[PDB]
């Protein structure tokens, strides 16, 4: 009945230094019902990187309707948008559907490819940024998150132990929430490489 | 839809030989808190016609408004607009009774219960009735709200069919109405004493009376009453 | 330029006179009413011999007891018919019955008038109406684009207009029979057309109360064809 | 109310009851539940009587004016689909009803469509709708072959309707009898109940359970 | 000339040519006679037929129970007003249960057809109208005009050769003014009104047209053999 | 709204608007249409003052509005597109309502329906446009050819022809078609497709196009060295 | 009224001609010359900008070449400002596609309903034509490497090499003479460039007046790249095919 | 909440002859235990031989009748004074209700008069027009009071010839104009007796081929 | 309607659908086919409220149907499902939503490769190695998680179905009157007439 825990699912975004990491896990479900292991809520555009948990239907939406707008904001700026500046379009698009919003919780991750700043931001499902300096949470599991990462968490961590601390968060909070798991991917985003890991982790 | 919130109580009225007479008293009740008491809730139309309104006091006076934009629009273009071509009681109840239908039927209706009451051009007699639902008729008495389980009843001994109404003179006639306004003050909650009463005539016209009383009350017997049962002092 | 709507100094709407002026170059249509029935013939008229003339169609049933003959720019005959059809099918809907022939061709000629700056100009065809009810018996009507229509015993319309009128005034008389009417219509759409007549460029059909609108077989009309032109020899 | 119809070899067979209630009260026993939409079609009511009326008379005058610009006679899954098209723009706004589009056409043969007010669309060759279904379903099921005869296939449908009248408090009055042909349908009569119930009892030794 | 291509147009010396137009339409129509005494009011309208085969236009078209006119030039634009007129007279006694004064009938024809005669696009209506009836001031009779003007008289004609009939109303004034109780008398008064307009034809039984309407008489069209008796 | 009349009537009772539309059509390379006893083919002429052109994805002059009924055309391309748009949308949806595709008569009635309404519409112009329309009705194995053109009115033919030096190749057909006996098959209906547009054409390289319809939806183009054949041998026939 | 004032934009000449598409067809013949070449490994855009100044920052100035998509791109002849309407259309219309079927749009699709957008100004509205030739070079995986060029009437066509604007009769009969089927990008390149100095009203061809553009398979693996030549890079290929 | 839907009471009685038809309703109206009016005429000549009555919701009631009305007239109009059928009247007033199917008129509408062949006819509506042509039928309050009676009396059902013992049904013959108004004024009587929503008067109107005529009758005024 | 089930094998992609239709008390049809062809090597089967899955369907069959004729090409499996999830994604925040959920079916003829989607009737999409609707997949997945493979032969697949049926047959309290099983290959669609 819920629409934000239907489908289940959970993401994590960190900050490192020099350096960003976004998470999610790879389960979409018919509330009980296990559907796909296969369902990835990271998605990105250029460098800047959109995590989004919720409803999957939404989720797609999302995904389709910013690809549609970054593509456009390419071909008329000739640059690719950044994270800032997509933070404050995710916003506004989130926003203009107040009264009848998607049921999702973005949050973007990326590296200002001028300054070389690490950046992190999250959303409620209809605007409202919340932008840390150290992790944003989303997702069925949030409250297991932000246990987990108030924590593990300790600041200016390089790549490889960024991965290993939010891949820790991430893993644990799952196997705390019914609805989230059977896979898990986790991307560490430097300034002109960027790796994808998938997690080996258990699969009820 | 909405609630009535200001509202005035019963309406009565009858048909006699030469013609009709129809009253109201002069209160605006908030719930049980009677809160307005100079309140004229019959609205002469002309020298013809008195319509006499219960039921929400602001849709009483949009009525009132509407009224006297009728006269004013029946004068436009019009030599014979105090003549041949004056609004008849007819006239004003149809259009009446038009919005009232129209009213209920977008689900935002006139809370109010309406008594048309006046004489045609050819001298006879029009009383028709017609309320928030759009509900019309007719009956030698007509009254509203309590008047309708109280007044009906006494209004009725003098004219029970149509034959009655030739045999009714204007004086036994008035003496009714004002009888069941008294009934209608011993018995009604929302009723006050202070009341208006109207005569349309065929051949004195109308005569529109303001300021009546209820008078020759009985509370004497009240002083024998004592306690619910068993008690003696 | 000028209104669509303009009235000339005579008192007559321009785009309405010149749409008459249309009509008159349209091939020739001709109707008979009779007590027996009401007739209906066309000239068919088509431009070359590889032309597969049964596919004009300028007679048509708008309903069971109404038949249309139409001459002028016949690819502004669709809506008018459409309309028609649309009028006789609602009013049964409605009421139950046929519909008045007279009602019929009022709502068809209520189109009429309705251009401006609605659409942008008058139609380009003129139409016969043809039909019975109970009331009037079999009647015959002529509708244009002024929106005026009047009833008629007989009539023709189009480029033979003048010369078949002048004919049917003398032929007509109000004992005529179905088969006499036939042969009438045949006669005349016979001395104004171009192209010699026969059954495949020209085509006969009529309304009775028991049978309705038919439109004639060729093989039908060929046979009323050569009743003629035998009548024709006898004097 | 009981209305059922099935295809067979010599066409169709459209069978209704006649009786109309509202709740307890027994309103009409004379009630038209076959709508002749035109010579060679025919409908059933079901459900909400007024939109079966309606909308069914509605379809003659658009299968008419199908027939005017075609020039050809519609199919019985055109006329079907115009119905149910139109049911299903209403959806939602509280229409009600069950009804069988019967016809016989050179191309389709004999055709049945259930068209309900939800939107469905069935084909099928045989159907039974109303309070009284299940029983007229039981003597259809055990008794239907398709080389049936047109005599035999009419007293079916008749015995049908009779099951359900006698069981379903909802259903009775008299049995409307239809045969649907290629070149349209043939009415067979209107039967009271009362009388059929005893005549079918005497020569067919049925009802035993009742008292005659 | 140059002030004639639209009705949105004055000419230099203050003229609306494509009202004037629309006037001239109603010479071209048939004619057709109003009267009235102070108990009845009557229509005679001469028909045209468009030749022999054909059928003669109607002229006369009812209103409402107590009230109808008569009509010359475009047909079509007197069935849009007469349908207008028809919706009118219902409004009243549907509103107001009130049965339409034929004054203010006239008052809402003159405005309707003002509207067709400022604005650009449309065109002005290209008939004339007479109307009769009987509401609670007695007997009356209107002329309308399509430049909007209404003028309520005695008797009147309009269409080709009115002129005729029109002076002769004028002589016999003092006459058929006083024609009360007596429906024929005051048809036959009509029926040589008319006469004094033809030329060439005479009044034939398919050709006639009448109309009444009076004091217990309801608003009624006589033509065939009904007009036979004054023929 | 544009809401300007621009197709009216003339004093002579002329409509000139719809009349230049049919110049537009006169100006049109040509398409012919000739139906045989078991198929109809449609014939186009290509222009060769454009070459470097690339034929692989260049619009083709005839169109499939359904599997078994196509369409060609005279006159303005662009307008062309408007009306083959409008007949598939309502051939798709025709067969969504009535669960038939359309007769051959009815989508040829629905396009010319188009053109006429675009001349008596406020602020639009007729389609500078005329059509040749062919195939087979469903479950129907005899052929239909029917022509179209800005007016609105429309026809059935044995053969015809549309655009540029139309009256030439009409003229061929006039006396080459015979309705007691017409091409009994493929083969022979093709070949008096291309032989009266020879009449016309200029060099018979790729300034020839030619369609075949059969039944039940059999619809091929031929290719250039199929119809070169054809234009060889009607040449080695007329040495003599 | 107002119909006084009507310019009556979408009629008909006597000889069945359209009076506005032909006037806008003659403006587009002033402007500066774009030629499209396809190859079998790619496709070249060439474009004149006209008459410029030494004050006109050419690194910043874009007037000829567009990019519609990743895989499509088109040069303008024409009005200019008229071309950035119908440009941005056609960006929306390439996102509607993908958006729908999850697949970037085939060129033929885009170029379909860009010319249905110009027909429809000249059949009803009352408005004026877009004064805009556009020649599109785009790729997709059905037909391979396309070249189309559409005008005012909304007409559209396809080509293996094609000039618009000013002198195209000229350039097209140049064109005509030096074309091969099995021609490659690089021969092609040379081919626009010797086209454009020898049609070219200026005095002599250099980088300063130029706009170029190649679409190549010349992008790592099964894949397309396009590359919006700078300044510096137009400079070098002059020198290299020996113009300059 | 507003309630735009009342209930005025009220009894109506349609029965066709052979050559005749009657329209037959209490005059009394009424609202929950108290009675607005002794004599509210209920059933209305229509023009062209029609008579009819819509009983219920009487807001509803005079708002179908006024707009039917309007019908005739306008029918008049339209078509050349044909006058209209009562078939023709009936399928006009399915289309008045069904126009109102999701906010219907709370009636049950009954009309009376001649067919085509001059035999007697009556036509019966539900709320939202569904509609039939019928003998015999009762509307309103006492409905349920009134048609077994009718079934019993003019239609003989559950009656048998003597001697025969079931087997042989009593003969379904002719009433005239005297008889038929004998029953409805049985008919009201008992239902005055029996249901409190009916009483005070009992106006009948005939339809032959002459006209419409009334006849008045008293009843029970408690 | 009720049970509807998809694989993908191999080298084709197989859809099993249930013929009961029920109106609440009776079950009206026994033979009804749950499915539409949208192009030639795409089948799409369908569940959900009564009315809606055929309107539906038959509607997205139409806009398939047309943009085959416009283009002369049909679309991928992934392109078609993509627009239908679309439409379903719109049809959510409707005034009244189709209830309706679907398997997509097809053979991508380009990448010589079956493919199965599932879409619910919120615009949820999958791709997956079988898949279905309702509770059709809490009896039947456990079956195909043991023993799918990806090299399964469409005979193999077969036999993996009848298994999948015979447990919705034994556990399942409604009578769905079996299923009617169809084929989708590079040669184009067939039904199984013996199941
Ligand atoms: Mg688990
Ligand atoms: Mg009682």
């Amino acid at each position: 009945s819920d629409p934000s825990s239907i489908n289940g699912g959970i993401v994590v975004a960190m900050t490192g230094k020099d350096c960003v990491a976004i998470a999610c896990d790879l389960r979409l479900g018919s509330q009980s019902l296990g559907v796909s292991n296969k369902f990835e809520k990271i998605f990105h555009y250029g460098h800047v990187f959109l995590g989004i948990t919720g409803l999957a239907t939404d989720v797609t939406t999302l995904n389709e309707m910013f690809r549609y707008k970054t593509n456009l904001y390419k071909l008329k700026e000739e640059r690719a948008i950044e994270p800032e500046t997509f933070t404050q379009l995710v916003s506004s698009s989130l926003y203009e559907r107040r009264f009848g919003p998607y049921f999702v919780g973005p949050v973007v991750a990326g590296i200002n490819s001028k300054s070389g700043k690490p950046f992190i931001a999250g959303f409620d499902l209809i605007g409202c940024i919340d932008e840390a300096k150290d992790f944003i949470v989303s997702g069925t599991a949030s409250d297991q998150l932000f246990g987990m990462c108030e924590s593990l968490y300790e600041p200016n961590l390089e790549p490889e132990d960024l991965f290993e601390t939010i891949s820790q968060a991430l893993l644990n909070a799952a196997d705390r929430d019914a609805l989230s798991g059977w896979g898990a991917v986790v991307y560490i985003i430097k300034k002109d490489e960027v790796v994808k890991r998938y997690l080996k982790m258990r699969q009820d | 839809t909405q609630q009535p919130i200001v509202t005035g109580t019963s309406v009565i009225s009858m048909k006699y030989d030469n013609g009709v007479i129809i009253a109201a008293d002069n209160l605006g009740s908030y719930g049980s808190l009677l809160r307005f008491n100079g309140v004229e809730r019959l609205i002469p139309v002309g020298d013809n016609t008195v319509v006499g309104i219960s039921g929400d006091i602001s849709d009483m006076q949009h009525i009132e408004r509407l009224l006297k934009d009728l006269v004013t629009e029946n004068a436009y273009d019009n030599p014979l607009a105090d003549a041949e071509e004056a609004l008849e009681p007819s006239y004003i109840f149809e259009y009446l009774a038009t919005v009232m239908y129209q009213r209920r039927s977008k689900m935002n209706p006139l809370w109010n219960a309406i008594i048309v009451a006046g004489v045609q051009s050819n001298g006879d007699q029009f009383l028709r009735y017609v309320n928030l639902l759009g509900v019309t008729y007719s009956s030698p008495t007509l009254a509203t709200g309590f008047g309708a389980h109280m007044a009906n009843p006494l209004l009725r001994k003098v004219v029970d069919r149509e034959s009655d109404i030739p045999k009714t003179t204007v004086q036994v006639a008035e003496e009714a109405i004002v009888n069941a306004m008294r009934v209608l003050y011993y018995r009604d909650a929302r009723s006050s004493r202070n009341f208006s009463l109207a005569i349309i005539d065929k051949n004195t016209g109308l005569t529109f009376k303001k300021n009546l009383q209820v008078e020759n009350m009985k509370w004497d017997f009240a002083k024998d009453i004592k306690g619910y049962g068993t008690q003696k002092i | 330029d000028r209104g669509v709507s303009t009235f000339s100094p005579e008192g007559r709407l321009f785009q309405v006179e010149y749409s008459l002026e249309a009509i008159k170059l349209g091939s020739t249509a001709i109707g008979i009413a009779t007590k027996e029935g009401v007739v209906l013939g066309v000239e068919k008229r088509a431009t070359s011999p590889l032309l597969e003339s049964d596919s004009i169609e300028k007679i048509v049933e708008i309903d069971r007891h109404i038949g249309c003959a139409m001459s002028g720019l016949t690819a502004d005959a669709r809506s008018m018919i459409e309309h028609a059809r649309t009028a006789a099918v609602t009013h049964n809907l409605y009421y139950d019955e046929d519909i008045n022939v007279e009602s019929l061709t009022q709502s068809v000629c209520d189109l009429a008038l309705r251009f401006g700056e609605l659409m942008s100009r008058p139609f380009g065809v003129a139409l016969l109406i043809a039909g019975h009810d109970a009331d009037d018996g079999y009647q015959l009507f002529h509708a244009e684009p002024s929106g005026t229509f009047y009833r008629y015993n007989a009539k023709a319309i189009g480029s033979g207009s003048e010369g078949a009128q002048a004919e049917l005034l003398n032929e007509w008389h109000s004992s005529l029979t179905l088969k006499e009417a036939e042969l009438l219509v045949l006669k005349i759409l016979k001395q104004v057309m171009e192209e010699k007549l026969d059954e495949n460029n020209a085509q006969l059909s009529c309304i009775t109360k028991q049978d309705g609108f038919k439109i004639y077989d060729n093989e039908k009309t060929a046979e009323l064809i050569k009743e003629l032109k035998e009548k024709e020899a006898a004097e | 109310t009981t209305t059922l119809a099935f295809r067979f070899q010599g066409g169709i067979i459209v069978a209704v009851d006649s009786r109309a209630t509202a709740g307890n009260w027994v309103a009409s026993q004379t009630v038209k539940k076959v709508i002749e939409i035109n010579p060679f079609l025919l409908g059933t009511m079901a459900g909400g009587a007024a939109d079966c009326q309606f909308w069914e008379t509605w379809l003659g005058s658009q299968c008419r004016l199908h027939e005017l610009r075609e020039k050809e006679r519609i199919s019985v899954a055109a006329a079907s689909k115009i119905l149910s098209n139109l049911v299903y723009q209403y959806k939602g706004a509280g229409l009600s009803m069950g009804t069988m589009i019967c016809g016989y056409t050179r191309k389709e043969g004999p055709t049945i469509y259930y068209v309900d007010s939800d939107g469905t669309r069935l084909k099928g060759d045989i159907f039974c709708v109303g309070s009284g279904q299940t029983f007229a379903y039981g003597v259809l099921d055990s008794n239907y072959k398709w080389d049936l005869s047109v005599e035999d296939a009419l007293y079916l449908g008749k015995r049908s309707i009779l099951a359900a009248a006698h069981r379903d408090a909802y259903s009775g009055g008299s049995v409307n009898l239809y045969h649907v042909t290629e070149d349209g349908w043939i009415y067979h009569g209107n039967h009271d109940v009362g009388e059929l119930f005893w005549k079918v009892k005497e020569e067919e030794g049925s009802f035993n359970n009742v008292i005659g | 000339n140059n002030y004639d291509g639209d009705t949105v147009t004055f000419s230099p010396t203050g003229r609306l040519f494509q009202v004037e137009y629309a006037l001239e339409a109603i010479k071209q129509g048939s004619v057709t006679v109003g009267l009235r005494s102070n108990t009845h009011a009557v229509l005679v309208a001469l028909k045209r037929n468009a030749d022999e085969l054909s059928s003669y236009q109607k002229k006369i078209i009812k209103c409402d129970e107590h009230m109808g006119l008569s009509l010359a030039g475009l047909a079509p634009d007197a069935r849009v007003l007469s349908n207008y007129l028809r919706q009118q007279c219902n409004y009243s006694s549907l509103v107001f249960n009130r049965k339409l004064a034929v004054e203010r009938a006239g008052h809402l024809l003159c405005d309707k057809a003002q509207k067709n005669t400022q604005s650009y696009g449309g065109r002005p209506y290209g008939v004339g109208l007479l109307i009769i009836g009987y509401d609670k001031s007695g007997a009356h009779l209107l002329e309308f005009q399509p430049s909007g003007n209404v003028t309520e008289l005695y008797g009147t004609a309009i269409g080709a050769r009115s002129q005729g009939a029109k002076t002769y109303l004028e002589r016999t004034l003092d006459t058929f003014i006083k024609i009360d109780g007596n429906p024929d008398e005051l048809i036959k008064a009509g029926v040589e009104a008319i006469s004094q307009s033809l030329r060439d034809e005479s009044l034939t039984v398919d050709n006639l047209s009448i109309a009444i309407v009076g004091k217990d008489t309801p608003f009624t069209i006589y033509d065939g053999e009904a007009v036979a008796k004054y023929i | 709204g544009y809401d300007r009349a621009l197709s009216i009537f003339s004093p002579d009772g002329h409509i000139f608007q719809v009349e230049y539309a049919l110049e537009a059509v006169k100006r049109g390379t040509c398409a012919v249409g000739v139906k045989g006893k078991n198929c109809v083919v449609l014939g186009c002429e290509r222009r060769s003052t454009l070459k470097l052109q690339d034929t692989r994805i260049t619009p083709s002059k005839v169109s499939k509005i359904d599997s078994h009924v196509v369409l060609s055309f005279s006159g303005l391309n662009a307008d062309s597109r408007i009306l083959i748009e409008k007949a598939r949308v309502e051939a798709q949806s025709h067969r969504l309502t009535l669960e038939d595709p359309v007769t051959v008569e009815y989508l040829t009635r629905y396009v010319a329906g188009v053109q006429q309404r675009y001349t008596q519409s406020g602020g639009v112009r007729p389609f500078g446009v005329s059509t040749l329309i062919a195939g087979f009705d469903p479950r129907d194995d005899e052929p239909k050819l029917y022509q179209t053109e800005p007016s609105g009115i429309y026809s059935s033919w044995s053969a015809q022809t549309i655009g540029r030096n139309s009256k030439t190749v009409r003229e061929f057909l006039e006396k080459n078609y015979d309705r007691k006996e017409p091409p009994a098959t493929v083969e022979e209906c093709v070949k008096l497709t291309v032989r009266s547009l020879l009449e016309v054409v200029q060099t018979g390289a790729k300034n020839i196009e030619i369609t075949v319809v059969k039944p039940d939806s059999d619809i091929v183009a031929l290719s250039s060295e199929e119809i070169n054949q054809y234009v060889t041998q009607i040449e080695q026939e007329k040495q003599e | 009224g107002s119909r006084r004032y009507d310019s009556r934009t979408t009629i008909f000449s006597p000889e069945g001609r359209l009076y506005q598409v032909e006037y806008a067809l003659e403006s587009i013949s002033h402007a500066g010359t774009a030629i499209g070449i396809m190859a079998s490994d790619g496709i070249v855009l060439a474009a004149e900008r006209k008459v410029t100044s030494t004050l006109l920052e050419q690194d910043t100035s874009t007037e000829k070449l567009y990019k519609l998509n990743d895989k499509i791109a088109v040069a303008v002849a024409g009005l200019t400002a008229d071309a950035e309407i119908l440009i941005n259309t056609a960006r929306i219309h390439a996102q509607n596609y993908l958006k729908t079927y999850n697949e970037d749009i085939p060129v033929e699709i885009l170029v379909r309903r860009l010319s249905d957008i110009k027909q429809g100004y000249t059949q009803h509205g009352g408005l004026r034509p877009f004064g805009v030739s556009f020649i599109y070079a785009g790729y997709d995986d059905r037909y391979g490497y396309q070249l189309y060029t559409s005008n005012p009437s909304g007409n559209y066509t396809g080509w293996k090499a094609i000039s618009v604007g000013a002198n195209t009769s000229a350039a097209q009969t140049l064109l005509q003479m030096d074309y091969k089927d099995d021609m490659k990008v690089d021969d092609a390149i040379e081919l626009a460039l010797k086209t454009l100095s020898k049609t070219t009203d200026s005095s002599a061809l250099t980088y300063d007046r130029l706009e170029f553009a190649t679409i190549r398979k010349g992008a790592n693996d099964g894949e397309v790249y396009q590359k919006i030549f700078k300044p510096q890079e137009i400079k070098d290929i002059l020198v290299k095919t020996g113009i300059t | 909440q507003f309630n735009p839907y009342g209930d005025n009471g009220g009894t109506i009685l349609g029965i066709a002859g052979e050559d005749f038809a009657v329209l037959a309703g209490d005059t009394r109206n009424i609202t929950d235990y108290s009675i607005n009016s002794r004599y509210e005429p209920k059933v209305f000549d229509c023009g062209d031989n029609i008579v009819m009555s819509a009983n219920g919701f009487a807001a509803d009631g005079d708002a179908l009748v006024k707009r039917f009305k309007n019908s005739v007239k306008w029918y008049h109009f339209d078509h050349n004074d044909k006058k209209l059928s009562i078939n023709s009247a009936a399928r006009n007033i399915q289309h008045l209700l069904y126009g109102k199917r999701f906010f219907p008129y709370y009636v049950h509408t009954i009309i009376a008069g001649l067919d085509e062949d001059g035999k007697g006819a009556v036509y019966s509506f539900d709320p939202v027009g569904s509609y039939e042509r019928e003998q015999c039928r009762a509307g309103g309050a006492a409905a349920s009071l009134i048609m077994p009676f009718l079934d019993n009396q003019v239609n003989f059902k559950n009656q048998y010839e003597p001697g025969t013992n079931g087997k042989v049904k009593k003969p379904l013959k002719y009433l005239s104009v005297e008889e038929v108004i004998k029953l409805v004024r049985d008919s009201f009587t008992s239902a005055t007796e029996r249901h409190i929503q009916v009483g005070d008067g009992l106006e009948i109107l005939i339809v032959t081929k002459d006209g419409v005529r009334k006849e008045f009758y008293e009843l029970k005024r408690d | 309607m009720d049970i509807i089930l998809g694989i993908r094998v191999q080298d084709s992609v197989i859809l099993a659908s249930s013929k009961a239709v029920t109106r609440g008390i009776s079950v009206l049809k026994d033979s009804d086919d749950k499915t539409r062809q949208l192009s030639p090597h795409t089948l799409m089967s369908f569940a959900g409220e009564a009315g809606d899955t055929v309107q539906f369907a038959e509607y997205i069959q139409a806009n398939i149907q047309l943009y085959s004729i416009r283009e002369d090409y049909e679309l991928s499996p992934q392109a078609v499902s993509s627009f239908v999830r679309q439409e379903l994604a719109k049809s959510i925040r409707s005034r009244r939503p189709y209830q309706v959920n679907v398997l997509i079916g097809g053979y991508d003829k380009k990448k010589n490769k079956p493919e199965l989607y599932q879409i619910d009737y919120l615009g949820t999409k999958v791709e997956l190695p079988y898949g279905a609707h309702g509770y059709s997949g809490f009896y039947t997945f456990s079956l195909l998680d043991h023993h799918y493979r990806p090299d399964m032969t469409t005979e193999e697949g077969l036999d993996l179905l009848k298994l999948c049926v015979q447990e919705l047959e034994k556990r399942m309290p409604m009578d769905f009157k079996g299923v009617i099983v169809k084929i989708v290959d590079k040669d184009g669609i067939r039904q199984v007439d013996d199941f």
